[PDB]
């Protein structure tokens, strides 16, 4: 579905509803944002693989932009001139602190807030990349991502936004809604990720 | 003169093979539907059967 049909869908299940058009929008734009703050981050809000280049002496990585979380199946990896490269580990902060002054090519890291941090401190400029969810806003795609999976999800948050202002009752069956169609959705990332694979123990 | 008794030895030698034969084999009873079956089938060592 598209923007478009979205509005019209909004507006026609919420009772054939007509004066208002500029609110749906501006409640589905909230739906969203609303949305990207939960714990739950779907399949379709991960990035590519983005590469990051800083000057010696500085152990502080900033965070990429729309960093909501890190991608399991993935690590920040270490890509040295020649094209090879080495997976860093993470550990907590209180872990790395033997390492300060000890030297060479970095080896561990720790994520405290806003900043990455190389404990073994490169004495030359590097380069790391990385795999991690995003914002969408913050996505390279054409359309977002979520009018295309996530459709019916949308419309019940934001049917329910516009309800509850008017201090409808209604508005608790449209939130069930979407707490249903939340749940059918983790459940198809759960079967998506785990098709055509085989667990071997050791 | 022990070819009665023989025989009493013949039957029970008998039954009890004829026993062992038909109910000896390791099987098992299950609900086809819950497991994806490839992974059953196979005999390799560590296997986590979906």
């Amino acid at each position: 579905m598209d923007k478009a049909t979205l509005v019209k869908t909004i507006a026609y299940r919420m009772g054939n509803v007509k004066g208002q058009d500029t609110a749906i929008d501006f409640e589905l734009a909230l739906s969203i944002e609303r949305l990207e703050g939960q714990e739950f981050v779907p399949w379709f809000l991960l990035s590519e693989n983005n590469f990051f280049e800083g000057t010696a002496q500085e152990n502080r990585i900033p965070v990429p932009r729309g960093f909501i979380r890190e991608y399991e199946e993935g690590s920040l990896y270490l890509r040295r001139v020649a094209g090879t490269g080495k997976c860093l580990i993470k550990k907590s902060q209180d872990q790395l602190l033997k390492y300060e002054g000890m030297t060479g090519e970095p080896s561990h890291y720790s994520l405290t807030n806003q900043y990455f941090r190389i404990y073994p401190v490169p004495q030359e400029d590097f380069k790391v990349e990385l795999l991690f969810y995003r914002k969408s806003s913050t996505l390279n795609v054409e359309d977002n991502p979520w009018y295309e999976y996530a459709a019916e999800l949308l419309v019940a948050e934001t049917i329910w936004a516009m309800l509850s202002a008017r201090r409808d009752k209604m508005a608790d069956y449209w939130k069930s809604v979407a707490a249903d169609q939340m749940r059918r959705l983790t459940i198809l990332d759960a079967e998506r990720r785990l098709a055509n694979q085989e667990i071997f123990m050791g | 003169i022990s070819a009665p008794m023989n025989d009493i030895l013949t039957w029970l030698f008998d039954s009890h093979m004829y026993n062992k034969r038909q109910i000896m084999n390791n099987q098992f009873i299950g609900d086809p539907s819950a497991l994806v079956v490839k992974d059953v089938e196979s005999k390799e060592p560590g296997k986590f059967i979906r």
